[PDB]
């Protein structure tokens, strides 16, 4: 049950700062090499910042003197500190182990790469405003598809469930496009029995914490 | 950045094997024996494949070998499956407690099933255009290759202002999707009969066609 | 006439750690080993190569009393013959020894609500430690095949490690006390002799 879950990404404006968190659970990060490692939207992984024993740090020159990589050992967590942000700076960030010569799954030699994986935390520096999504039903027209428009949202990510989760089969929510005006646009649809449509009530609920914006749409069939 | 260069691309058929390099400098590939690979599906973290050049954590199967020779690593695939036609990353030391990855390389494996996609395609809600808006979508799922085109109409006639349309994206099923919408003012889409989006994938297209309600 | 100073040996208002243990010899004094042998306070009373009830009846040239804290649970690598971070690196006794190994639970003064880290024992070493064998240094330590150029990084560790004794720990992790005597005979008068 090891796990590494970070949080603390969201928008921020250009020169500005945040604090990334990665809490571990069924491992220490105190007694084990750790790392962060970034990923742009559509590009490859850049090592970041690594901390081993003694708290010694060491960093990319790409973020040297900004960025800051510390743990803390009651929380069982790691930090990232990011000063003076810069747009080139967006990116999935991931918090890792490092294995070392002493780590356990090690039998002989050195270690030397990344064997747990956080989820990521995305980071988006920009200097263009929060806008949360305008959600509309996607009507539906035996299998039926139906689903909702989540239009005109900055910045990712936005998640989508239905009925509250409890309605998985069928589902695909699509990646967002990324529109000329630098706003976000995506669609969820799922298929469903069309014996279903007008008994079994659909809802998508559509979250886009940035802007903290909830909304529960109800997608029903066309009526005159 | 610095890093370790990988080809962008490779291809290869099924059963056969392929190889990805990873060229770096005299000091972090040519001077170390740690480099490893990782392994990435869309949307998830990497996945560790390799360690200090040919080792392979517990678990990870035996087609997968590493290798490195003067500045370059290479990682080879053998008995290539579906399931590889993912991206691949290398990884080494680059001195004194820092590490640099490669850029990444999309490895594609030929010779699968074409599938055809998908397509659904919706008109403006009701709510929408209330609010003066109009927005036509689109949606493509369950092909392969991963590559369409795509294009809209207006009564047959071209469309291409107001189009935005995704990159495909692979699913769980080892197919891709994507998707497309179509900005227009209310007046537009109730002043034209209907409008269609239209998917063209490995020469085949397919269509579908939407109109403003009759009442 | 004089009694040897064991008080100042027991009763130490400090003990040093592990790595840096701290020898005192005595000399020239009368020494009334049964006393302590019989004394409730020790959770620990071991001898090698003499009888603790004969060692009255003898007469050596000089004690050494080696002092100092470790877990109770490394009490057990303070004997000839023993392995473990302590024997291999911090402190070791040899085959031969001829002495006695004196420990006491010190949890009341040692540890101290959110940890008392005061005390450092050595955790890696390139080599085990000879009998007797003293090692105070802090170079870094390279524990795989990458260079550390002078300081802590990629399997590269300072190489003292501190206890963490919190009141609250079990007995094998509580901080001990301990007490070595060595009995020294040289082609010389003894000078320190039982009652
Ligand atoms: C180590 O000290 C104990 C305790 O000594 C008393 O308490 C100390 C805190 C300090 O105040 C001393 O000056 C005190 O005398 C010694 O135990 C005493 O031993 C004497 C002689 O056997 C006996 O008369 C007392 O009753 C003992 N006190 C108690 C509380 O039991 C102990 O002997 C000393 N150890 C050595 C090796 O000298």
């Amino acid at each position: 049950e090891v796990q590494l879950v970070e949080s603390g990404g969201g928008l921020v404006q250009p020169g500005g700062s945040l604090r990334l968190s990665c809490a571990a659970s069924g491992f220490t990060v105190s007694s084990n090499y750790m790392s962060w490692v970034r990923q742009a939207p559509g590009k490859g992984l850049e090592w970041v910042s690594a901390i081993y024993s003694g708290d010694s740090t060491y960093y990319a020159d790409s973020v040297k003197g900004r960025f800051t990589i510390s743990r803390h050992n009651p929380k069982n967590t790691l930090y990232l500190q990011m000063n003076s942000l810069r747009a080139e700076d967006t990116a999935v960030y991931y918090c890792a182990r490092l294995v070392g010569a002493l780590t356990n799954i090690v039998v002989s030699g050195d270690g030397g790469a990344f064997d747990i994986w956080g989820q990521g935390t995305m980071v988006t520096v920009s200097s263009a405003s929060t806008k949360g999504p305008s959600v509309f039903p996607l009507a539906p027209s035996g299998t039926a598809a139906l689903g909702c428009l989540v239009k005109d949202y900055f910045p990712e990510p936005v998640t989508v469930s239905w009925n509250s989760g409890a309605l998985t089969s069928g589902v695909h929510t699509f990646p967002a496009v990324l529109q000329s005006s630098g706003l976000y646009s995506l669609s969820s649809v799922v298929t469903v029995p069309s014996s279903s449509l007008g008994t079994q009530t659909y809802i998508c609920n559509v979250n886009h914490k940035p802007s903290n914006t909830k909304v529960d749409k109800k997608v029903e069939p066309k009526s005159c | 950045s610095y890093e370790l260069t990988q080809p962008a691309s490779v291809s290869g058929s099924p059963g056969q094997s392929i190889t990805i390099s990873c060229t770096g400098t005299s000091s972090d590939v040519g001077s170390y024996n740690l480099v490893s690979w990782y392994q990435q599906h869309p949307g998830k973290a990497p996945k560790l494949m390799i360690y200090e050049v040919s080792k392979r954590p517990s678990g990870v199967s035996n087609r997968f070998s590493g290798s490195k020779s003067g500045n370059t690593a290479s990682l080879t695939i053998s008995g290539l499956q579906a399931e590889d036609e993912v991206d691949y990353y290398c990884c080494s030391y680059a001195g004194s407690s820092t590490w640099v990855f490669g850029g990444g390389t999309k490895l594609t494996v030929l010779g699968q099933p074409k599938a055809a996609p998908s397509v659904t395609l919706f008109p403006p809600s009701s709510e929408e255009l209330q609010a003066n808006k109009a927005t036509l979508v689109c949606l493509i799922s369950d092909f392969y290759p991963g590559a369409v085109t795509v294009a809209w109409k207006a009564d047959s006639s071209p469309v291409k202002a107001g189009v935005e349309t995704t990159t495909p994206s692979k699913q769980s099923n080892n197919k891709y999707a994507a998707s497309s919408y179509l900005s227009l003012t209310p007046e537009q889409w109730k002043s034209h009969r209907s409008y269609s989006c239209q998917v063209t994938h490995e020469g085949s297209t397919v269509e579908k066609t939407v109109a403003p309600t009759e009442c | 006439t004089n009694l040897c100073p064991f008080g100042e040996v027991f009763n130490a208002t400090r003990f040093a750690s592990v790595y840096a243990w701290n020898r005192k010899r005595i000399s020239n004094c009368v020494a009334d080993y049964s006393v302590l042998y019989n004394s409730a306070s020790f959770s620990t009373f071991k001898c090698y190569g003499v009888s603790p009830t004969k060692l009255n009846d003898l007469c050596f040239t000089n004690v050494y009393a080696d002092s100092f804290v470790i877990r109770g649970d490394e009490v057990r690598q303070i004997a000839p013959g023993q392995t473990g971070k302590i024997a291999d690196y911090n402190y070791k006794l040899p085959d031969d020894f001829t002495g006695c190994v004196i420990a006491w639970n010190s949890n009341n003064l040692d540890s101290k609500v959110g940890g008392n880290y005061n005390y450092l024992y050595r955790l890696f070493r390139k080599s085990n430690l000879k009998p007797f064998e003293r090692d105070i240094s802090t170079e870094i330590y390279q524990a795989g095949s990458t260079p550390c150029n002078g300081v802590e990084g990629f399997n590269c560790y300072f190489p003292l490690q501190s206890y963490g004794f919190q009141p609250t720990n079990g007995v094998g992790y509580q901080p001990y006390r301990v007490v070595v005597l060595s009995f020294e005979l040289l082609h010389a008068p003894a000078t320190v002799c039982g009652p």
